[PDB]
């Protein structure tokens, strides 16, 4: 920035461009140089796309040239870490961690159930043999 | 419905978002990724999003190469995305200097061993971790003239002239990589 | 099978092998101790309906050993829709003429939900056929069952891999592709009928049935087989049915 007379002062990028904010101009006459001054401006006028907090759920954003970053906690994904991976327990989404059949539900939850010769245990999700010789299992193998 | 097209891959530090057109009209999307032997995933269900984070499915193995498709709703239409290989791919980000100290003639510039988004026992990997030797990083300086210095680690040893002043900037690099083989450049810091 | 291997006895439980006057004719799959899943084109020159043979818990064609059970084959129902000589609705169910005993080398493949094997089963990569079929195209066929694991393909990826080809019969929605077209690793015409299994989570499912392709592993162009997804309603519904006086017997589709 300058004020009253400063400009009679070499120029200074600590005074200039650190402890205040310097035009394109200014960081020239410090760096000099085209490609030099070009090099440091790119960045310095980039500006933090992260001011905006743009990452959800706790996730810790890390700014970019022009863009940013979301590092996300365990529990969530996405651009923005704005998924909720336990919100997913629906049918399509790998069975519905169901062992063999899915039933969707809207409003609760799926429900799992088990082809004839099976039945379903009491986590809800997987599925025992209720005879001797249960469909797609080989004998001597198991 | 119409089935997506322009399936572009946006990944920077492993951070790999699946991005396409059109903006949906009266359809859905359902992704689905894989890697050539293994079964198809599905993610980001019936979004309405021309976008989708596949982030945490490639991180599990950055060396893998991955396929993924866009379903279409009102077999379904669907497009195939270009072919993607993490760690031959992924952008490398733009680095940052760390510090950089005098010790008479020489001075010490140390770059920052930024973080990626592969996890490993609760924890960010961070790139070096992640490309060990495949990962140099290359110093553009000059005395406030062209200078240029390469490192196998994450610091440079430079000799400097008594009195005057330098500025620095760093890129990330992969030599053997054909494509993204660099980061952008840093920002200057000065002494 | 082109490029497969013997399935270990008993490792294929379900595989049945169909024979007309005694002679091999095709493969097929337990679903049940009465009924068998087949193709109905195996039946495109069927003169004497009443000498139809199911041997369960076969190997080696050339041992006999106390793992076999041979049973008459009192019903082949096949979808009205079905034309003899072409692809389309290529499926069969048989009805044993008396149950077979389930055994460590006799197993029924289970018969999934439609939505399940929609859903799920379709997008597992991978699944086993089986046959006795030829180890070669126009070759001789197996003396040992034989296995192979396929990769399958949706048909918008298979028609956009394959050598588009004069008149090739049309790939419909009662169908899917699966295997390689580098020529090297398929099912052949003497496997007709025989099974195409997934495995999920533990258990095995009737995804597939083997029934036509451009000759048997030819570069550029992959096996097909009937998408049994389809037919879970159909099939579900006969085996309830009461059964008739003759042999063949043509029900509506849907
Ligand atoms: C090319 C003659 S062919 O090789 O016999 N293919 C025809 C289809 C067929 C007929 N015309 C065509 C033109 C271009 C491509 C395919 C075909 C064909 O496959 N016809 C059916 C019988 C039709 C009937 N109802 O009688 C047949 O041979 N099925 C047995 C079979 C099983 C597995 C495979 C395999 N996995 N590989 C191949 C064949
Ligand atoms: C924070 O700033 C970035 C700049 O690109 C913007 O994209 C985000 O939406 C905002 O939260
Ligand atoms: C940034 O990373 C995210 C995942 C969280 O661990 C935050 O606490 C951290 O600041
Ligand atoms: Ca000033
Ligand atoms: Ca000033
Ligand atoms: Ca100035
Ligand atoms: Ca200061
Ligand atoms: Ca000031
Ligand atoms: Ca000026
Ligand atoms: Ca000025
Ligand atoms: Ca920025
Ligand atoms: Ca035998």
């Amino acid at each position: 920035a300058n004020a009253f007379l400063e400009e009679l002062r070499p120029g200074s990028l600590e005074r200039e461009c650190k402890e205040e904010q310097c035009s394109f101009e200014e960081a020239r006459e410090i760096f000099k140089d085209a490609e030099r001054t070009k090099l440091f401006w790119i960045s310095y006028s980039d500006g933090d796309q992260c001011a905006s907090s743009p990452c959800q759920n706790g996730g810790s954003c890390k700014d970019q040239l022009q863009s940013y970053i979301c590092f996300c906690l365990p529990a969530f994904e996405g651009r923005n870490c704005e998924t909720h991976k336990d919100d997913q327990l629906i049918c399509v989404n790998e069975n519905g961690g169901c062992e063999q059949y899915c039933s969707d539900h809207t409003g609760t939850k799926r429900s799992c159930r088990c082809h004839e010769g099976y039945s379903l245990l009491a986590d809800g999700v997987s599925c025992t043999p209720t005879v001797e010789y249960p469909c797609g299992k080989i004998p001597i193998l198991e | 419905t119409v089935a997506a097209y322009n399936l572009t891959w946006k990944s920077t530090n492993f951070k790999t978002i699946l991005e396409w057109e059109p903006k949906p009209v009266n359809q859905v999307y359902t992704v689905q990724i894989s890697t050539k032997s293994g079964d198809w995933k599905s993610k980001c269900f019936y979004t309405t999003d021309t976008e989708c984070d596949l982030t945490d499915e490639i991180v599990k193995d950055v060396k893998q190469t991955y396929l993924a498709r866009v379903f279409s709703y009102p077999e379904p239409l669907y497009e195939n995305s270009p072919e993607f290989t993490p760690y031959l791919e992924t952008n490398l980000g733009q680095p940052t200097i760390q510090s950089f100290e005098q010790v008479g003639t020489k001075v010490n510039v140390t770059v920052e061993d930024e973080r990626t988004l592969v996890r490993r026992n609760n924890t960010f990997l961070s790139l070096r971790d992640v490309f060990g030797k495949d990962l140099i990083y290359t110093l553009y300086y000059w005395k406030s003239g062209k200078k240029t210095a390469k490192t196998n680690t994450n610091e440079f040893l430079i000799d400097v002239d008594k009195g005057e002043n330098y500025c620095f900037s760093v890129q990330a690099v992969i030599p053997s990589r054909t494509v993204n083989r660099k980061s952008t450049d840093s920002p200057v810091e000065c002494m | 099978i082109v490029g497969g291997k013997v399935c270990p006895k008993g490792e294929c439980p379900w595989q049945v092998l169909l024979l007309v006057n005694g002679a091999q004719l095709c493969g097929g799959t337990l679903i049940n101790t009465i009924w068998v899943v087949s193709a109905a084109h195996c039946f495109d020159k069927i003169k004497n309906w009443r000498n139809l043979i199911a041997v369960l818990g076969e190997h080696d064609l050339s041992e006999h050993d106390g793992d076999e059970q041979s049973r008459r084959v009192a019903q082949v129902i096949i979808p009205s829709t079905y034309v003899p000589g072409t692809t389309n609705h290529d499926i069969a169910l048989l009805r044993l003429h008396q149950p077979v005993v389930l055994t460590d080398h006799v197993v029924p493949l289970c018969l999934p939900e439609r939505t399940f094997s929609e859903r799920t089963l379709a997008f597992v990569r991978f699944s086993l056929v089986s046959g006795w079929g030829q180890l070669l195209d126009r070759g001789a066929t197996a003396l040992e069952l034989m296995v192979l694991n396929v990769p399958r393909l949706m048909t918008q990826d298979c028609l956009q891999q394959s050598r588009k080809v004069g008149d090739s019969p049309n790939i419909t929605e009662y169908m899917f592709c699966a295997g390689y077209s580098d020529g090297s690793k398929d099912s052949c015409k003497g496997d007709s009928g025989g099974p195409h299994a997934t495995h999920y989570r533990g258990t095995w499912y009737l995804t597939g049935i083997v029934s036509w392709g451009q000759g048997c592993a030819t570069v550029g162009h992959f096996g097909v087989y009937t998408r049994v997804s389809q037919y879970i309603e159909w099939l579900q519904k006969l085996m309830r049915s009461e059964p008739r006086p003759g042999v063949l017997l043509r029900a509506p589709f849907p």
